[PDB]
DNA sequence: ACTCTCGATG
RNA sequence: AUCGAGAGU
């Protein structure tokens, strides 16, 4: 287990992380004292060899020089010992141990690796600083966020291995993953709140930021596009300039709700020719979604062009961003004072609801729910009575909150935040729950000490009534506590339970491989699948379509 | 430790010029300047007085990373006039308000108490 | 542990302010947040300098050789 | 076993993975000064070279692909179909 | 990083001109992501920053004691008093540029913490070194040169992959690689380098 | 003199705990609406009050501005962090001989205190400074 | 229960329909009784549905049920891959656990049970019997430090 | 005169509190920009330590007078110790200070910046004096001793800028506000009810006009004038900050004018 | 000859619901050299999506379950993670056993 | 130093939840995470 | 080289649509009441009310990158006061003997329906418009 | 009953 | 070599 089918190895490197936005998706920031330290064997030729000495001559000190050269006999020279180490005429069907340099192939792991994606080749990009550096829309498929994650990174050695590295496992071929048949990266954090506020109609763009923008883009065809608007003060929208990182043969159609090709709301999406035409964009367009322009541009133009994409998505929106700023004050969970009263009686009506139903049940009256105890049907009365009092409390607030209130911005962006979240921090926190129910009575028939016993009112069996901001009650605050509690338990248990579950379901699968026959079969030979997926077809180039042979009239079938 | 010294951001290596220009391929009558060990005290009002000048087309800079301590200037300009001048023109026409300043404060200065 | 000299954010000069500061407290008897407007000190990264740096040193002080 | 020129089922398209080795054991052939068969318009890589001898279908090798009985076929990499 | 369990590294360091400034002349020590509020409803960090800036302003100590009379109202109308918008928004202008930004910002003391952890102590990094007596492979840990593990989950991954030549390269000529002599009979390590 | 008991979880169990003493025993007879939501009076036994709530808390949490307004796993992360925290541990560092001990240079006590914080000795020996915070997005770094 | 069933016309639409769920299983005498629909009759215990209906009906639950843990909080995984696995289960003949007891008994080479739970017995019992390991598994190319059949090992290369 | 204008209003020995008309805010910035950051100075750039028994470490006590305020009006001729021809440092280079003080007194004894001694001949130039604005007559607190406690030091003054390290800055403060009603709507406010109400009115208001509500119409609005106000640290005083910005932006415009010139 | 028939079958009640001769026509105004270019491009596109032998599906399958079941946290059903630990085990000591009568 | 003497530590139906009676006597949010999570309290 | 169409029209709905610089407005003809439009324009930078009589044109004229003025000394079609450019992407029959197209000005969209727009209203990337007093 | 770094003892 | 505190999703 431990030696055999998983050695430690040399040639191997860890680091913490951070993430940096100007640098290409399939890249990754090596810092400097590694790429000092670890070796690609390159083999002298005349193709190299002006380059290679050079090196040699470099020393194993600053950056693009290397350690050791190895000769004919199999003797090792070592560059940094050795009189003769600023000496050495390199003889070709030598080799050149070598700093690792800008553009090589590399595979960069984060662990737990749970995937083919936990495992990618990058691109070399030797930088200071002592970080492995990467982009942020390659977060996912590691499940990487900069808050400390160590990440390893292994080197070929071989010039077959890194043809193994750069052509199968590279990370613009994982793009569109065969997991889901969906693409496994999209536009995060940042970017994405951005990808978004620079879309609205509103959002305005006058020439000089539109020249540096239009620049800022690498690939750009250096043609100021048209700007929509020419009279008074010639303004371009969002839209139109994001309308340049989108090349060209790229066609997109989305329809929401409220959709009409006239989009009173800006919804949906229509794209012609790397031109996006209404709709703004924010995760269903540019998540790592189905239909997903990036699920589109990887299919139609081909990977490569794919990996640049988000790079230069990403050099526009941020840039625009960084000039029109974004934040998040307490101010963002306050809400309008009359709706602080109405999310108030919204509680107590509720508060009623469950006393009645109490009351009622105190008098033997409350009918059992066929097949449930009367004290069941009581609780999930109850229980519901409070979850539709939370939820009413808050949708009651999703609603003040403005077109402008930062914390809605990033909920309407998809980038972070739901209505839960605004439920919690703007109006009601809501009911406690420990094993499906609500608060024990661990003491006698009582909650806490500071309570009657027999006492299954609300307060007292752990619904918390005020919100994140205003503030709990002790009494509050305890339950709740127990609610992430039991919460952090089962998740360090989930991962337990099921760390297990994905190493059987690999060791018995493991060797199955679809053959050249289009069989599939395991190392017996014993056949398991006839055609693999029962269509031999990759689970990657496949996507949602419609069969409109299956619905609606049989007259409209005909018409 | 991998940190690199506070003086490689205005002080240039070895073989590393001011001043290393290349014609845009993509456009005509274009250009683009890289400058060495400077940053946005300086490409930025370079860029705007390169748009003050009405026989100007374009003109954008950009820090291609913030580590280093470059930056890239791109200018494009009407038939006839060659950018070297444009910006020539340009530099001086800012050497010219901050000597102008330069006075003016001096001026007020001694006008007033302490 | 001693007063800093020049304060991080803004740079504006405060460890020569320190035991001016505690001789307008304890002496001419004043609110704390007179004293800080008193000796120049009117943006609040150079003011939170002062109405914390904690002076540790008066205790390692203590300690004999 | 054997089998003939004929009878072929075998996907006359290359696989990533057939592809992805040849691409290998070429590209590791040019890093030792080996000959190249073609003209580098003005390459030195040695797998960027074994992309355009490739690319030019003038790469010398044969896979042969086995079935999970104990045979199998021969293809030169003259009759195999890049498209990917 | 602060006090309501929002752990952050450093990202890049920037010096005071190309920070954001407001109009006072102030700039930040540090900038944190507003993505990182809403999920985990940290919304103490933000009352904390709204309450400390009241306090280092009117020279008194913030009660940040927990069950109180205490309000982010009450903070907010004595932050007005002083002239200051009463939820910490500050109009900031990017420091690149000159030009104010378009939205109004978050803008307070907060109480960090520096947490052991550093980089330069991690940056482990090794390119064939010592290796162990007994198995012979690469030893544990960075105190010591030591290798990464490979660990069986990470074979996995270059299986599913199909990357075969570049499994067997770092499960042999990294590590463990040898060889044998044995018998073309009863096949063993029975055998006898009498080599030479 | 008979002011305070000692009560372990047992005796707990046959009592009533008043939460605050004033607002929890006057005579029952407005409500500024940012002022969180406690219960009521309901109850009349009431044997013994608790001294004050913030002390069902330990040494790490108490160190904590207003955990109250948070969710509770954050605050449960950040008493597993306070325990990672650089600042002056004893006075007496210059002269203890020990393998591994950080301290900061200019060592900073809050400016938002807990009531707590007194009889932790935290002003005194603090861990962690007092930045200027921005929350915005900039370069996206 | 909601349901999708066609029109006399052609669209389809929503017949609602009763439907009875349960608190423990006896397929074997519920499907026979009047009223019900035995086409239809589901049970989550898989186990039963194949004592029953065949190992083939078995198959179809086994996934169906792995589908709604997955489904039931929004992830989505294609087909194949939950197909492969269950497909995997079901093709000795019986339900062949994904435990050591299933699939680690299977008349497989012997290193390969090794690289899992039970690993020093089942080189005994290996030895005893004297099996014949294949060397055609990846699990027993890597532990010898070889070109594994794989993608980039499944074919050979020749001249 | 020309162009860019200037109107002081308050003025001080370290406060600089002006009007700058017709400008880019390009330039505005620029200004501000190197005013900060490229303004030379003289501060300590090498502390050589002879003995410390005090309770500070040696690179604590270093950093500190680092930072140590130092006169720099004559700076501009004194030269950077990287472009001198003389092996480490030289009084045409460098300017050297001593610093001792010994625990004498029972009752804590305490060291200033006021201590700090030159040494080097100055050749009669304005140049690395600790700048002592303190009303007593003590700059900084650089540290403390008990009854047996030493620092013997030696200081070496280097020219710099804040780039390099931020001791070498010679101002604080930059306070920088343009359109002071938000006529020309570079920001957005945020708001609850009404907009003018919840923020409030900057002292810059006054200088100005108001919108007269309804107004609009025509369109094309830059930015002249800003309100500044420069807090010089003391090593240069408040004019010579203004004004050397105003002259080092100048001469590095000047340094690629003449690199086309050289090319 | 009949397998290759059977793996099609579906894709082309696609294809023929989409290639028919109203909507090629009157839906989407093809003209003769584009229609046939849609053709032969088609053919290209669905080989290009068949299965590369080699493919190590096996792992790819348990990966591809053992990930997002890593994601599961938090209507009487025995759901999540626990079902997926009964499920896979083959279990006959399950916890909620259920009917569902039509 | 206060916490880890202020320590608790328990070997081994259902111990790490949060319980009731808790409430003044041990501190509810103090714990380790993971694999010690709720066994491990602190006063 | 030459205008595509023209018509007086006037304009009853200004919609301000969660939106502070742009209004779409269903404007109708004044002379062919086979016709309306409907138009996102940016108010902050003309001004436009209700009961409005406003001029419209199309156009393809008066393609490399954007150059300025030098044009205070150049033709213009610009005796209009506002200006837009944009693609078009859908030619909807309403059925009839009428018909309706769509333009897109980044976004600003634009619905127009009548029946002589037939040869007179291209299939087109060009599509000026602009919008008079 | 993933990979990690540290700190301790016969 | 054997045990004891912390890292990250
Ligand atoms: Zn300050
Ligand atoms: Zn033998
Ligand atoms: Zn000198």
């Amino acid at each position: 287990r431990g030696n055999l089918m998983g050695k430690r190895v040399d040639f191997s490197a860890r680091t913490v992380i951070s993430g940096d936005p100007n640098l290409e998706l399939d890249q990754v920031g090596v810092p400097k004292s590694i790429a000092k330290t670890l070796t690609y064997p390159e083999v002298v030729t005349p193709y190299n060899i002006d380059r290679l000495t050079q090196l040699v001559r470099n020393g194993p000190n600053e950056h693009p020089g290397a350690k050791y050269v190895i000769r004919d006999s199999g003797d090792r020279i070592d560059l940094r010992y050795s009189k003769r180490a600023g000496d050495i005429q390199l003889q070709y069907g030598w080799k050149v141990e070598r700093h690792i340099m800008d553009n090589d192939p590399v595979l960069f792991n984060r662990q737990p690796s749970l995937h083919k994606m936990s495992m990618m080749a990058h691109r070399v990009k030797v930088i200071p600083y002592s970080t492995f550096r990467l982009n942020l829309s390659v977060t996912s498929p590691y499940n990487a966020d900069f808050d400390g994650d160590e990440m390893n990174l292994h080197v070929p050695q071989s010039e077959e291995t890194r043809a193994e590295l750069s052509q199968l496992c590279a990370v613009p071929l994982q793009i569109v993953s065969p997991q889901s048949n969906k693409p496994c990266m999209g536009i995060v954090q940042d970017t994405l709140c951005g990808i978004r506020k620079l879309t609205l109609r509103d959002t305005f763009i006058e020439l000089d930021q539109v020249l540096n923008m239009l620049y800022w883009v690498p690939d750009w065809d250096g043609v100021i596009p048209t700007p929509a608007i020419i009279k008074p003060k010639p303004l371009w929208s969002g839209k139109q300039i994001l309308s340049v990182a989108i090349p060209n043969g790229i066609h997109l159609q989305r329809f929401d709700e409220g959709t009409t090709l006239l989009s009173p709301k800006d919804n949906g999406m229509l794209i012609i020719d790397g031109q996006i035409i209404f709709g703004v964009v924010e995760k269903k367009t540019v998540g790592s979604s189905n239909g997903g322009l990036i699920h589109v541009v990887t299919r139609e133009k081909g990977p490569q062009v794919c990996a640049k994409l988000f790079g230069n998505i990403q050099k526009v929106v941020n840039f625009w961003l960084l000039h029109n700023g974004f934040s998040t004050g307490i101010g963002d969970t306050i809400a309008d004072g009359p709706t602080m009263r109405e999310i108030t009686e919204t509680i107590a009506e509720a508060k009623k609801k469950v006393l009645d139903v109490t009351k009622e049940a105190q008098a033997n009256l409350l009918t059992a729910k066929h097949g449930m105890t009367l004290r069941e049907s009581f609780e999930d009365n109850v229980v519901r009575f409070l979850n539709e009092a939370r939820d009413k409390a808050g949708r009651l607030a999703e609603v003040n909150l403005k077109d402008l209130n930062n914390v809605k911005q990033m909920v309407m962006a998809g980038s972070k935040g739901s209505f839960i979240n605004i439920a919690q921090m703007s109006a009601c926190v809501g009911q406690q729950s420990v094993e499906g129910k609500r608060i024990a009575f661990g003491f006698v028939d009582r909650t806490l000490p500071h309570f009657s016993k027999d006492d299954y009112s609300p307060e007292s069996k752990g619904f918390v009534e005020n919100s994140y901001l205003r503030g709990l009650t002790p009494q509050e605050f305890f339950f709740h506590a127990m609610g992430g509690r039991e919460g952090l338990i089962d998740t360090a248990v989930k991962t337990a339970e099921t760390g297990y579950i994905q190493r059987r379901l690999v060791k018995a699968l493991e060797d199955i491989m679809v053959h050249y026959d289009n069989t599939t079969r395991n190392s017996l030979g014993n056949v398991i699948q006839f055609i693999y997926g029962e269509d031999g077809m990759d689970a990657a180039h496949i996507e949602k379509q419609s069969l409109d042979t299956i619905g609606g009239s049989d007259a409209a079938f005909e018409k | 430790m991998n940190a690199p010294d506070r003086f490689e951001l205005f002080l240039l290596g070895e073989g590393e010029s001011k001043l290393k220009i290349d014609p845009d391929t993509k456009a005509p009558n274009a250009v683009v300047i890289t400058f060495e060990k400077e940053d946005h005290t300086l490409g930025n009002l370079i860029r705007a007085e390169l748009l003050n000048d009405r026989k100007v087309l374009f003109a954008a800079y950009k820090v291609e990373h913030p580590f280093f301590a470059r930056f890239k200037l791109r200018i494009q300009t009407t038939e006839g006039y060659d950018p070297k001048d444009a910006l020539k023109n340009a530099c001086n026409s800012i050497i010219n308000k901050l000597g102008a300043l330069k006075t003016n404060f001096e001026t007020e200065w001694n006008l007033q108490t302490l | 542990m001693i007063v800093p000299v020049r304060c991080f954010s803004c740079g504006k000069v405060v460890g020569d302010k320190w035991e001016s500061y505690l001789n307008l407290l304890q002496e001419d008897e004043l609110d704390e947040g007179t004293a800080l407007s008193r000796l120049g000190l009117k943006r609040y990264c150079c003011r939170r300098m002062i109405l914390t740096h904690v002076d540790l040193i008066e205790k390692f002080l203590r300690y004999n050789p | 076993k054997a089998i003939p020129k004929d009878q072929r089922a075998t996907t006359p398209y290359m696989t990533k993975y057939e592809r992805a080795r040849i691409l290998g054991t070429r590209a590791l052939q040019i890093s030792m000064n080996a000959p190249v068969f073609v003209d580098l318009e003005g390459e030195t890589d040695p797998l960027r070279i074994a992309m355009k001898e490739l690319a030019e279908k003038k790469i010398p090798l044969v896979i042969r692909r086995y079935l999970p009985d104990g045979s199998f076929e021969d293809w030169s990499v003259e009759e195999l179909i890049v498209d990917l | 990083a602060s006090r309501h369990g929002q752990k952050g590294t450093i990202g890049i360091t920037y010096r005071r001109e190309d920070m954001p400034f407001t109009a006072e002349g102030i700039v930040p020590d540090l900038i944190i992501n507003p993505h990182a509020i809403p999920s985990r409803m940290t919304v103490a960090h933000l009352i904390e920053c709204l309450l400390s800036k009241v306090a280092a302003l009117s020279g008194n100590e913030g009660d940040a004691s927990p069950f109180t009379d205490i309000t982010v109202e009450g903070i907010s109308k004595l932050l007005r008093e002083h002239g200051y918008q009463s939820r910490g928004f500050e109009v900031m202008y990017n420091g690149h540029t000159g030009k104010k930004l378009m939205a109004q910002i978050f803008f307070g003391p907060t109480y960090y913490q520096r947490l052991r952890h550093m980089v330069d102590d991690k940056i482990h990094a090794r390119a064939r070194g010592p290796m162990q007596v007994l198995t012979r492979q690469p030893v544990e840990g960075r105190s010591r040169d030591g290798g990464l593990r490979f660990g069986e989950m990470e074979r996995d991954c270059m299986i599913a992959h199909g990357a075969a030549s570049f499994l067997k390269e770092r499960l042999m000529e990294a590590s463990d690689a040898f060889r044998v002599h044995i018998c073309g009979i009863c096949g063993l390590m029975t055998v006898i380098a009498k080599l030479n | 003199e008979g002011l305070v008991e000692y009560i372990d979880a047992e005796e707990e169990e046959s009592i009533l705990i008043a939460m605050q003493p004033e607002d929890l025993e006057p005579a029952e007879a407005d409500v500024d609406p940012a002022k969180r939501i406690r219960v009521s009076h309901h109850a009349t036994t009431f044997t013994h009050c608790e001294i004050h709530p913030s002390m069902i808390l330990g040494v790490a949490a108490s160190i904590i501005p207003f955990p109250d307004h948070n969710q509770s796993p954050r605050n449960t992360y950040q008493s597993a962090m306070g325990k990672q925290a650089m600042g002056v541990f004893l006075t007496n560092y210059n002269v203890r001989m020990d393998t591994m001990a950080n301290i900061l240079y200019y060592p900073q006590k809050p400016l938002g205190t807990t009531r707590a914080m007194e009889y932790l000795k935290f002003r005194e020996l603090p861990a962690g400074q007092n930045a200027i915070v921005a929350i915005a997005c900039y370069s996206g770094y | 229960y909601d349901r999708k069933v066609p029109s006399p016309t052609g669209e389809y639409v929503k017949e609602p329909e009763w439907v009875l769920e349960t608190d423990g299983v006896n397929l074997s005498e519920v499907m026979t009784v009047p009223g019900i629909d035995p086409t239809r009759i589901y049970t989550n215990s898989f186990i039963d549905i194949m004592e029953v209906l065949g190992i083939e009906a078995g198959r179809a639950a086994l996934y169906k049920e792995v589908y709604n843990v997955i489904a039931s909080d929004g992830s989505y995984v294609n087909y194949r891959h939950m197909a492969l696995l269950v497909d995997v289960m079901t093709t000795q003949g019986g339900l062949t656990s994904v435990t050591r007891h299933g699939f680690n008994r299977s008349n497989t080479g012997a290193l390969m049970r090794c690289s899992f739970e039970e690993t020093v017995e089942i080189l005994f019992e290996a030895g005893a019997s004297a099996e014949l390991d294949d060397c055609r598994g990846v699990s027993e190319n890597v532990i010898l430090g070889q070109m594994a059949p794989i993608g980039t090992g499944a074919f050979d290369v020749m001249i | 005169e020309e162009g860019p204008q200037v109107k002081i209003r308050e003025a001080s020995k370290d406060n600089v509190d002006f009007i700058l008309s017709n400008v880019d805010l390009a330039m505005a910035n620029s200004l501000r920009r190197v005013m900060i950051a490229e303004i030379p100075t003289l501060a300590i750039d090498s502390v050589e330590v002879e003995t410390n028994t005090t309770v500070l470490a040696d690179e604590f006590i270093a950093h500190r007078l680092g930072l140590i305020p130092l006169q720099s009006m004559d700076i501009e001729q004194l030269e950077y110790s990287r472009d001198c021809f003389c092996e480490d440092h030289c009084d045409k280079c460098s300017v050297v200070l001593t610093l001792q003080a010994f625990g004498e007194s029972e009752s804590t004894t305490n060291v200033y910046s006021k201590d700090l001694v030159i040494v080097s001949n100055l050749m009669g130039r304005n140049i690395g004096h600790p700048i002592i604005q303190d009303k007593e007559g003590n700059g900084v607190l650089i540290c403390k001793l008990r009854k047996g406690q030493e620092l013997k030091l030696t200081c070496v003054a280097k020219k710099g800028i804040a780039k390099e390290h931020a001791k070498w800055g010679p101002a604080a403060a930059i306070e920088f506000e343009y359109d002071p009603w938000n006529k020309l709507k570079h920001t957005d406010y945020w708001y609850e009810q009404d907009s003018a109400k919840e923020w409030p009115q900057s002292k810059n208001c006054e200088y100005e006009d108001p919108p007269n509500e309804g107004d609009p119409f025509d369109y094309k609005a830059q930015a002249d004038t800003f309100y500044m106000n420069v807090e010089s640290v003391g090593s240069i005083p408040v004019d010579q900050v203004v004004v050397r910005g105003i002259d080092t932006l100048q001469k590095k415009v000047a340094s690629i004018l003449l690199a086309l010139t050289q090319m | 000859q009949n397998a290759q028939r059977d793996a099609v079958t579906l894709f082309c009640c696609l294809l023929r619901s989409r290639l028919a001769t109203r909507r090629v026509l009157q839906e989407y105004r093809l003209t003769k050299q584009a229609f046939d270019w849609v053709l032969s491009n088609i053919e290209a596109q669905f080989l290009r999506s068949v299965v590369h032998p080699g493919e190590m599906v096996g792992v790819l399958a348990a990966q591809s379950i053992g990930e997002p079941a890593t994601q599961m946290t938090l209507k009487k059903v025995t759901s999540g993670v626990p079902r997926l630990k009964e499920i896979l085990n083959v279990a006959k000591n399950m916890k909620t056993p259920s009917l569902t009568v039509y | 130093t206060l916490s880890h003497l202020r320590r608790t530590n328990t070997p081994i139906a259902k111990p790490r939840q949060l319980h009731n009676t808790h409430w003044g006597l041990v501190c509810p949010a103090e714990t380790p995470e993971g694999q010690a999570c709720g066994l491990v309290k602190n006063l | 080289s030459n205008t595509l169409f023209d018509d007086i029209f006037q304009v009853s709905e200004v919609d301000p649509g969660r939106y502070n610089k742009v209004c779409r407005i269903e404007a109708a003809s004044t002379t062919q009441d086979q016709c309306k439009l409907t138009l996102d324009i940016n108010v902050e930078l003309f001004p436009v009310a209700a009961q409005d009589s406003l001029t419209v044109t199309i156009a393809s004229s008066l393609t490399r990158s954007w150059r300025p003025p030098q044009a205070g000394d150049r033709s213009l079609a610009d005796d209009y006061d506002y200006v837009m450019y944009g693609t078009a992407y859908k030619f909807e029959e309403v059925s009839k003997d009428l018909i309706a197209v769509y333009y897109s000005f980044g976004g600003l969209l634009m619905r127009l329906e009548g029946n002589y727009r037939n040869l007179n209203n291209l299939k087109q990337e060009n599509a000026y418009l602009l919008i008079r007093r």
